[PDB]
């Protein structure tokens, strides 16, 4: 039974290595969301530190690949900062070989060629993570692009990864039933970012402080994450209505 | 050509003429030789167009990298990139950088990078074919802590000698401002300078 | 070295080679053999550079020995001249190529026929009824091109070729010491002794 | 670290069958249903979009893929060693090819590249099968339109019509009854959309259906004007709309 | 580490037998059969393709009989992408010599040499053999009109008339009862397709399941013509021999 | 199950088991500790004195990288200089090609990727030790602690080795009782005690304690290591709490 | 047991069997014991023959005029770590014109050792050693083993039996490292020391091998004849 | 010293009314020295024809290329290559060696098999592609080739016409090129028959 | 060789002559300088003939594979780029002077690149032997905000410069127009204003004017079956 050791053919076609890397995927037990609005993208991610000697402000699961490029990571730390480096590298070099930005869509190909490559070489392993790319792509507009340890890619209107995904994901999927649109018909990303954690807050079931939670936004020409400071002004504006 | 960098209370300006040239014969009478390798921080090219244009490119990939996993790197970083690759390749390279830019911390910093690859750190800097003929002028009328407006009398004016006497250089001066403020394009044409 | 002839008459080829050896001031042989057997059919002369020479000749020499081992078959006198035009061909694009000229004289045993052909350095082929290298052309060709005939017995090529060597002895300035004569024919390689 | 993986991970059983070639097929077989018909003017390649999410925008998804201007392909089996399969197509036509002839190649010849790379994967070192079947659809000047089937094994052969994955065995048998030497391109395309509905569960519509033609040159889709040879390419998706057009006619 | 993993493919058995060639060779028995005879003024090559469809392009579709050059040409049995390998390989030997000697290679140095490749994966490399069975079938003017075979231990040998692929052994019985050395063409092509008739697994012998090649000196006069028949061809010779 | 025979092989509950053996052996070291001050950091570990024969002060186990960076560990001592090792060739090509000293939390990177490439492959073995570093750069003090996964965060304290748990807890104090921070000649004084009260998971051998600190103030950025009268002082104070 | 194959493999407790089973080889080794003072540090060390007419094995090798070391374990793996010693002893006196400090020697040592231990392929060193020295710091006694760990002490023995004439060098070593100036009585000292490891075999002038270094003493090999006086 | 122009020789092509003719001299010389009459520079792979002039070594070297080259194409292609696609063959391999050259000057001519359409195409030693309605020259009286080709040449001739103009473009030519002559071949390319003439000419 | 490029209200035009040389000898009285790097990415080449046409193909080739990859239609500051890389690394050994322009999503754009990998920007360029002819037209009529129809004047009255005054250049004008939202239009031979005179005299040899030695039929059939 060494078919479930390395990255070969089972006799029923499957891929254990592969499907155990999913596993992998939900080991921190951490949900994220992603949603799209006219002019922006926004992704929130839940942040737990549950070791008081920690330094709150270093532990984190979203990164800035490049100026318009985010990405939020589904998986443990090592495997997803191992990710992180090899996409910063990537958008870096592509800019530099073919004279513009990577496109979100692009970069997530690309990784999702890599994943592949796992899959199929015997001496490399899968990294246990699921990779939510988001920006403001200047062709596209709001783009969300995730990629798995099976090398499997696709945009997304919106997004759900974590243990808890399915109640997310359902409670996306009813919203965009009822306002038949592909998007979040607002202006300002603050009030985008106010219905990814109002609609997050419903289909979990829990209520969030300013620590609680982790936002990332994607706008023409930038990405940036949002301090603890800003969240407790999104906090604030959702429980006065 | 004529390339210039001076910092100034507020920062730094680079400054710089537009001609490029075959020979004798004007390839480009409106280059633009003032280039980006970060959001403020940017250099003057003197040299070969290729080499210059192609260290530029690599330092700029260098710095972007540099950005996404360490954050905005430090106008001395930027020189150090600058610096390696014109001293390791200095068989093959024909390049005369100056490095110019703002930190908040360090404020307005200019770096000059000569033919051999080393490198200094000075209040401001000169290069190009045309500065020779200004070295005089502009280390008597040269002070520390000037106005943004009394800097870029100062460009104008060194600049404006640097044209007059040297062949390879002409056209239009152009100039970019490193503040807190941002960054600023200026532009002037030979009708205003000629006439100083 | 220096001249190298070949005339290929009715039924055999004959390959004329000097004698001397030159180093710079002094000739150090007058001897010397400037040819290698191939295969029992065909014969290889050789001039050029020094050292180079028989580098090149044994090189060719052991390739073809090789090849008739393998297949325990004589290849066509064609099929070798083609094998060491490549080489040659090859050589003039390397590192330090290869100076050295060859004729290849052989009897097709298949076509039962005769077969002459001429290979420079540069791996410049061509077939012919008589041919040389060098400065050798240049003083000899005139009398093959006025003398020889296509039905030639070994006895008239031989004369022939007697006429064109003493042409060389009286116009060239360079003493090359006589020629080592050899004919291949349907019977093999011989040497003629007295010349 | 190095890959110190230098053996083959397939190998001969004593019975003569290699174990991850077949469990390769097998991943196929699981596969959601493609399909390719060839025309007397034409060839059509389709299968299903079978959107894993409804959040998910499936258009984003390309299961059928231009190879060439005149080549198309689609498959059943593991989508991402499709894609990169795709990404190894279209290179290898230009530097195996085009880059020396100045013209794409022919379409059994492009085939033949693909079926030696999906070979090597089952002899090198390190490496697993891909788990993929191909539909590869083309036409050029001297062969005219053809359609061929490539397999994990590298095996290639040529196909008037047939169709791999799910609902195979099937499908096959509902094109020998329907397939004549006497089709036009749009009487191929009709059987096409009926064959697949037989395999589709739930949503039958140009949303949920990939499908793509080999015909007619399209000077419409060149992008520039002023060389008389140069007519376009002969592969053309089909909108959604178009699909839809033709399920009223069904 | 990665040693855990490694099956190990060229080593002996305690009875010095090559597992992995063995297997090759089992898996070969499997494949379509594929017969070779020789005669005096030519040479014969029959082979039956795998269970087939109505709807397979027939008259496109090679998967037996291939052409490596003008004067030499292949019979396949095994694996098809493996052979196809081999095959690009022996093409390109074949001018490799054609370019050096200016000679048309002679037909076994080609052999010797696609049996060399074979041989290396059985005894270094720690890759799989090659499953595929060749039967040659080519002319040259020093030993004329000759029929070899080569197997995954990259062994070689001579034939009068071979076959390889499933049931050989019933194959070879009934060639050997009936070839005779002053035989011709075109009673080979009889004794091929009869054969093939009689050991095929499937009900009957059509054209939709055959190719078919011969290599004659019925070229106009001193030289050599490679014929790879059609399907329309194929199904005349068969009513031609009284088959259908 | 064999899962747990090879390396970068995950089992089916999506684990690395070779690497969670590995934390076996960090558990089994000795304890070392890391505490994160107002301008800086400190670090001390516990030093088993196995026999007399041992030359006091002289089995150096904290180590320097660059000028500014302190590393300590727990476990295989050789895996951890193997570690540093790589660690001071990553630091002098950063100097080299940006000029500045490697920043901290950059320095935490390029020890994670090298950690983590670890778990990638087969034919090399997980680190057997967990690193506890930091140091001083442009935005101020940082402290780390890096597992054999690679995995790796920012901390105000940390504690790794045989007597983690005793150390941790006294750690939480300090940041409890803390708020506006502690100076770093508190730290020194601090580190000692929670070294001498997490040796009662040693408790059968006697030790030696060693220390060393990083500071703005008191080290002018630069490692240093706590010797003499300031570490006789901390001894006292250490040895006067457990009283 | 299942985790014993090969030397990139972790126990379920987190241990290396390979190293453990290289480290066995050491103690089926024959005892050799090390020591110093202030001014000098000593190898003595009980070599082992095959049989009655065979030569005794060779156990102290010079690395340089001011370094050297004795060996038990496989004697093979102490020749390739031993010429590495004198190959970095040697970089460092033509580079930088510099006797390598025995400190970072055993850093090198260790480094070396280490990279055998986590990849595929190779093996642990089979061997343990004793290095002793004098530098700028002044004489010095290290013990390395080939898990990697280098420990510097005031005396040690490794080899079998070793742990006699250790518990000796623990009781002694208020005495020993207080013999500063006298060559003699340092070497009488770990004589002594070797003694307490020796059973019905005893110290015979083939059978003994003693190395010294010091402040005004280079590497030097006493063997035969020359170790008669210590008997 | 100059590669191109050691042995000498030249090459012209010539399209007509559905037809297209190819022509060469005879000769290979060492510099002063006349060494062979019968060296012929034109080649043909199916009905595709290819003249090279230039460095003999490297005419031989190139035929055997193209054989090669056009034989595996045929096995794998199932058909003969045509003259646009050789053209693209030969200018991919030429620039393949753009920093070590083949010192030649190459010339296809042939007629398309499928459409009918008469080709010609020439090339520099480094695979620059000319492709002239009219005519092609190489070789070291290329300059009076061209004035011979120019002045003679008109549109449309039919193949007997053609032979004629073709003929006394390369002999007239080669006459004032010392290093040109020894005999001449010219081919009459027609969709399904091709003929081959000998010229006599002077021998000096 | 005479190029030039010029932009306009939206979009860009390119125009070369068409006669190329070896030496002082004419040998393509009609050739084609105009090469396609994609549909709506055009570029006209001067120095070393085999280099421009072989650096447009290769990074043509690489540019098709890049948009497939990417799923977006090239952009011409990537052919820029890519071009300007290649020739760098070979330090002017690959003699390509390019003038690049081209429409893509992000607007209309125009570039020159030199064989050492230098590049530039412009509104109007011009190179090749005759580019200080065709500049001098450029600069006396150049304005900002041309319309399609005065750029298309402009380019050609350039390349009629070059055509008349430079012995480099001649022959015919060829132009390509790229529009934004518009298939790019390729005009060969735009302009012919060099049409040869009819001569003076027919040429035709009477028929048996040659003299021939043998004749043979030439087998360009294969080896025939029966
Ligand atoms: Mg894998
Ligand atoms: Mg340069
Ligand atoms: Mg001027
Ligand atoms: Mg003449
Ligand atoms: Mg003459």
């Amino acid at each position: 039974g060494y078919d479930r050791h390395i990255t070969i053919f089972s006799p029923e076609g499957r891929l254990y290595q592969v499907e155990y890397a999913f596993k992998a995927t939900n080991q921190t037990n951490i949900n994220s969301l992603a949603v799209r609005g006219k002019d922006c993208t926004v992704v929130i991610s839940q942040k737990k530190v549950p070791d008081k000697l920690l330094d709150p402000t270093t532990v984190s699961y979203i990164f800035c690949i490049s100026r318009t490029i985010g990405m939020v990571v589904n998986g443990p730390i090592p495997d997803a900062r191992n990710a992180a480096l090899r996409a910063k590298a990537e958008a870096a070099e592509f800019r530099y070989k073919y004279g513009y930005d990577m496109p979100c869509d692009v970069l997530a190909k690309r990784m999702a060629n890599l994943s592949q490559i796992y899959t199929q070489r015997a001496y490399m392993r899968p990294l246990g993570v699921i990779l939510t790319f988001v920006s403001v792509d200047e062709e596209l507009g709001p783009s969300i692009y995730k990629t798995d340890p099976a090398g499997y890619y696709v945009g997304y209107k919106a997004t759900a990864t974590g243990p808890k995904q399915q109640e997310i994901t359902t409670n996306l999927e009813n919203h965009f039933k009822k306002s038949k649109i592909d998007h979040i018909n607002e202006e300002s990303w603050e009030k985008v970012v106010e219905f990814a954690i109002t609609h997050m807050i419903d289909a979990l079931g829990t209520e969030f402080s300013k620590n609680d939670l982790e936002v990332g936004v994607a706008t023409k020409d930038k990405f940036f994450t949002l301090s603890a400071e800003n969240i407790e002004e999104r906090l604030v504006a959702i429980a006065e209505q | 050509t004529s390339i210039m960098a001076v910092t100034f209370k507020d920062g730094v300006i680079l400054g710089a003429d537009s001609r490029t040239t075959t020979g004798a014969y004007i390839a480009n009478r409106v280059t633009d030789k003032l280039t980006r390798v970060h959001d403020k921080i940017w250099c003057c090219r003197s040299g070969s167009a290729a080499d210059t244009q192609a260290i530029a490119d690599i330092v700029q990939y260098h710095l972007e990298l540099y950005t996404s996993q360490y954050g905005t790197p430090s106008t001395e970083t930027a020189a150090s990139v600058f610096k390696e690759l014109c001293y390791e390749n200095k068989d093959n390279l024909t390049a005369g950088i100056i490095v110019a830019g703002y930190d908040d911390k360090n404020k307005g910093e200019v770096y000059t990078i000569p033919l051999g690859g080393s490198v200094h750190k000075l209040p401001y800097a000169i290069a190009g074919s045309g500065s020779t003929f200004i070295y005089g002028y502009c280390d008597k009328n040269f002070r520390e802590n000037m106005s943004k407006e009394e800097t870029v009398d100062f460009i104008k004016h060194s600049l404006s000698q640097a044209i007059k006497w040297d062949g390879s250089s002409g056209g239009v001066i152009r100039m970019v401002v490193l503040t807190a403020a941002g960054v600023e394009r200026l532009i002037f044409y030979p009708d205003e300078y000629e006439q100083l | 070295m220096d001249i190298i002839l070949g005339i290929r008459v009715q039924d055999s080829v004959i390959l004329a080679s000097s004698k001397a050896v030159t180093r710079g001031i002094s000739v150090l042989k007058d001897s010397d053999d400037k040819t290698r057997q191939l295969s029992p059919h065909t014969l290889m002369s050789f001039a050029g550079e020094a050292g180079d020479t028989v580098q090149f000749a044994e090189y060719i020499q052991a390739n073809i020995q090789l090849y008739s081992i393998r297949e325990d078959y004589e290849l066509s006198p064609q099929a070798v001249s083609s094998f060491v035009r490549q080489e040659l061909a090859k050589s003039i694009r390397s590192r330090r190529p290869y100076q050295v000229n060859v004729l290849i004289g052989g009897y097709d045993k298949k076509k039962n026929k005769p077969e002459l052909y001429q290979i420079d350095y540069l791996g410049t082929k061509v077939e012919l009824p008589y041919g040389a290298h060098g400065y050798s052309g240049f003083y000899t060709f005139s009398l093959l091109d006025h003398h020889y005939r296509p039905d030639m017995t070994t006895e008239e090529g031989l004369d022939l070729l007697k006429l064109c060597v003493q042409e060389l002895e009286k116009r060239m300035p360079m003493d090359f010491k006589g020629v080592i004569v050899k004919i291949v024919d349907k019977d093999g390689i011989r040497q003629v002794d007295d010349f | 670290m190095t890959d110190r993986y230098s053996f083959s991970l397939t190998t001969f059983s004593p019975s003569g069958k290699l174990g991850q070639i077949d469990y390769a097929l097998t991943a196929v077989k699981q596969g959601v249903t493609s399909l390719g018909i060839k025309a007397t003017n034409g060839v059509v390649i389709a299968t299903e979009k079978k959107s894993s999410s409804p959040l998910a925008m499936s258009e984003t998804l390309s299961k059928v893929s231009l190879l060439t201007p005149d080549i198309g392909a689609v498959y059943s089996g593991m989508g991402p060693d499709y894609r990169v399969l795709v990404d190894k197509s279209r290179k290898v036509a230009h530097t195996s090819y085009k880059r020396i002839y100045g013209e794409y190649p022919p379409t059994k010849l492009l085939v033949s590249e693909v079926a030696k790379i999906m070979q090597e994967a089952t002899q090198s070192g390190g490496v697993r099968p891909f788990g993929v079947s191909l539909l590869i659809a083309g036409h050029d000047e001297f062969n005219g339109f053809s359609l061929y089937q490539v397999d994990p094994s590298g095996s290639y052969f040529p196909w008037k019509a047939t169709a791999i994955g799910k609902g195979s065995v099937a499908a096959k048998t509902f094109l020998e009854k329907r397939w004549n030497d006497e089709l036009e391109l749009e009487d191929a395309i009709h059987i096409a959309l009926l064959t697949l509905k037989e395999s589709v569960e739930g949503e039958f519509n140009g949303d949920t259906i990939e499908l793509a033609i080999i015909g007619d040159e399209n000077p419409d889709l060149l992008g520039y004007t002023g060389i008389p040879t140069d007519k376009g390419p002969r592969f053309r998706k089909l909108t959604s709309q178009e699909i839809n057009d033709r399920l009223e006619a069904l | 580490g990665s040693r855990r993993y490694d099956s190990r493919t060229t080593i002996f058995s305690p009875e010095g037998r090559l597992y992995q060639v063995e297997y090759a060779l089992e898996s070969i028995s499997h494949a379509g059969t594929a017969i070779g005879i020789m005669a005096s003024d030519g040479i014969v090559l029959a082979a039956e393709r795998k269970v087939t469809s109505t709807l397979l392009e027939q008259d496109t579709s090679t998967e037996k009989l291939y052409k490596l050059n003008d004067k030499i040409a292949v019979a396949v049995a095994g694996l098809t992408a493996d052979a196809e390998i081999l095959i690009n390989t022996a093409r390109i030997h074949a001018q490799n010599y054609l370019k050096t000697y200016n000679e048309d290679i002679p037909v076994e140095i080609l052999v010797r040499r696609l049996s060399d490749i074979k041989q290396g994966y059985t005894q270094h490399g720690g890759l799989r053999p090659f499953g595929v069975s060749f039967i040659y079938a080519g002319y040259d003017d020093r030993y004329g009109y000759q029929l070899y075979t080569s197997n995954p231990s990259g062994n070689y040998t001579g034939w009068k008339a071979i076959s390889v692929g499933a049931n050989t052994s019933a194959a070879q019985t009934l060639l050997q009862m009936d070839y005779k050395d002053d035989m011709k063409v075109d009673d080979a092509i009889e004794l091929a397709l009869k054969t093939l008739s009689k050991t095929t697994d499937s009900s009957a012998l059509t054209y939709d399941r055959l190719e078919f090649a011969t290599i004659r000196k019925g070229a106009n006069d001193g030289e050599v013509y490679q014929k790879i028949f059609k399907p329309q061809e194929i199904k005349d010779i068969l009513v031609k021999t009284g088959i259908t | 199950t064999g899962y747990d025979l090879s390396n970068s092989v995950f089992s089916p509950d999506g684990r690395n088991f070779q690497v969670e053996y590995a934390v076996k052996a960090v558990e089994n070291g000795t304890t070392s500790i890391g505490i994160k001050c107002n301008d800086g950091v400190v670090f001390a570990v516990e030093k088993l004195i196995t026999s007399k024969l041992l030359v006091p002060q002289k089995n150096v186990k904290i180590q320097v990288v660059d000028r500014h960076i302190g590393c300590v560990y727990s476990g295989l001592i050789p895996d951890g200089r193997h570690l540093v090792n790589r660690g001071r060739e990553e630091a002098a090509s950063f100097k080299k090609l940006y000029k500045t000293p490697i920043p901290i939390p950059a320095f935490a990177d390029r020890l994670g990727q090298y950690v983590q490439a670890h778990t990638l492959y087969n034919s090399v073995r997980p680190f057997g030790v967990s690193t506890i570093f930091g140091g001083v750069d442009k935005n101020g003090a940082h402290l780390y602690m890096l597992e054999p996964s690679g995995s790796y965060w920012g901390y105000k304290g940390a504690a790794t080795g045989k007597g983690r748990q005793s150390a941790k807890a006294e750690l939480e104090k300090l940041v409890d009782h803390h708020p506006e921070g502690l100076s770093a000649r508190e730290a020194v004084k601090q580190a000692a005690k929670i070294i001498y009260l997490a040796h009662e998971d040693n408790k059968e051998k006697d030790f030696e304690l060693e220390i060393s600190w990083c500071s703005l103030s008191e080290t002018n950025g630069l490692h240093k290591f706590v010797k003499g009268d300031l570490l006789q002082e901390a001894i006292d104070f250490a040895q006067k709490e457990i009283n | 047991n299942n985790y014993d194959g090969d030397t990139v493999t972790f126990s379920p407790t987190g241990r290396l069997f390979q190293v453990e089973y290289a480290l066995e080889a050491i103690k089926q080794g024959s005892v050799t014991v090390g020591l110093r003072s202030n001014t000098h540090a000593v190898l003595v060390a009980l070599k082992r023959n095959a049989d009655e007419l065979s030569s005794y094995q060779k156990k102290i090798i010079k690395c340089d005029e001011h370094m050297g070391l004795s060996l038990a374990g496989l004697a093979p793996d102490a020749r390739v770590l031993s010429n590495y010693l004198r190959q970095q002893c040697n970089y460092s006196s033509l580079v930088f014109n510099r006797k390598l400090a025995v400190e970072r020697a055993g850093h090198l040592l260790c480094d070396k050792a280490q990279k055998n231990t986590q990849s595929y392929g190779g093996r642990p060193y089979g061997v343990g050693l004793l290095i002793i020295g004098y530098d700028k710091s002044g004489a010095h006694l290290l013990e390395f083993q080939p898990s990697g760990n280098v420990t510097e002490l005031y005396g040690t023995a490794i080899g079998a039996r070793s742990q006699g004439a250790k518990t000796y060098l623990e009781r002694t070593l208020d005495t020993f490292i207080k013999i500063d100036g006298n060559p003699d009585e340092l070497i009488k000292a770990g004589v002594e020391a070797i003694s307490q490891s020796l059973r019905d075999e005893s110290l015979t002038v083939d059978n003994l091998s003693i190395a010294i270094v010091g402040k005004d003493t280079p590497f030097t090999i006493y063997d035969g004849e020359a170790v008669a006086k210590y008997i | 010293s100059d590669p191109s122009s050691i042995n000498g020789g030249i090459v012209v092509a010539m399209t007509g009314k559905d037809c297209v003719a190819i022509a060469c001299d005879l000769r290979l010389g060492s510099q002063s020295l006349g060494v062979s009459n019968k060296f012929e520079k034109i080649f043909h792979y199916g009905h595709v024809f290819l003249g090279i002039t230039g460095l003999a070594t490297d005419v031989t070297t190139l035929n055997e290329m193209f054989r090669y080259k056009t034989n595996l194409y045929k096995l794998k292609e199932e058909r003969a290559i045509e003259p646009e696609t050789f053209t693209q063959l030969v200018s991919s391999s030429l620039y393949e060696r753009r920093f070590g050259p083949y010192f030649v000057g190459p010339v296809v001519a042939g007629i398309n098999s499928k459409s009918g359409k008469p080709f010609i195409a020439g090339f520099d030693l480094i695979g620059c592609i000319d492709e002239a309605k009219d005519f092609i020259v190489s070789g070291t009286a290329s300059d009076q080739l061209f004035g011979m080709c120019e002045s003679l040449y008109e549109p449309n001739l039919e193949p007997e016409d053609l032979f004629e103009t073709i003929s006394q473009a390369l002999l007239n030519a080669a006459d004032r090129d010392a290093l040109s002559g020894w005999g001449a071949v010219v081919y009459i390319i027609k969709k399904d028959e091709v003929v081959k003439r000998y010229l006599k000419m002077r021998q000096d | 060789t005479t190029i030039v490029g010029v932009k306009f209200n939206n979009g860009v035009v390119i125009a070369a002559d068409t006669r190329s040389t070896q030496g002082p000898i004419v040998a393509d009285k009609n050739c084609a300088k105009l090469h396609r790097i994609s549909p709506k990415i055009w570029c006209a080449g001067a120095g070393t003939a085999a280099d421009t046409e072989a650096v447009t193909q290769l990074i043509g080739s690489n540019i098709e594979l890049h948009s497939l990859y990417t799923s977006r239609e090239p952009r011409v500051v990537s052919a820029l780029q890519m071009l300007k890389q290649h020739l760098f690394k070979y330090q002017g050994h690959i003699g390509a002077y390019l003038i690049v322009a081209g429409v893509d999503p992000t607007g209309s754009h125009l570039f020159s690149i030199h064989a050492h990998g230098s590049t530039d920007v412009g509104y109007y360029l011009s190179l090749g032997s005759g580019s200080l002819a065709a500049m001098a037209v450029l600069e006396s009529h150049w304005k900002q905000d041309l319309t399609k129809e005065e750029a298309i004047k402009l380019a050609s009255d350039a390349i009629q410069a070059g055509i008349w005054n430079d012995l480099g250049s001649g022959s015919n004008v060829d132009v390509c127009v790229m529009e934004i939202g518009k298939d790019a239009e390729y005009l060969r031979n735009y302009l012919t204003p060099n049409v040869r005179e009819e001569k003076q005299k027919s040429y035709k040899f009477p028929r048996g004017t040659t003299a021939v030695l043998k004749e043979s039929i030439v087998n360009i059939c294969d080896i025939q079956e029966e």
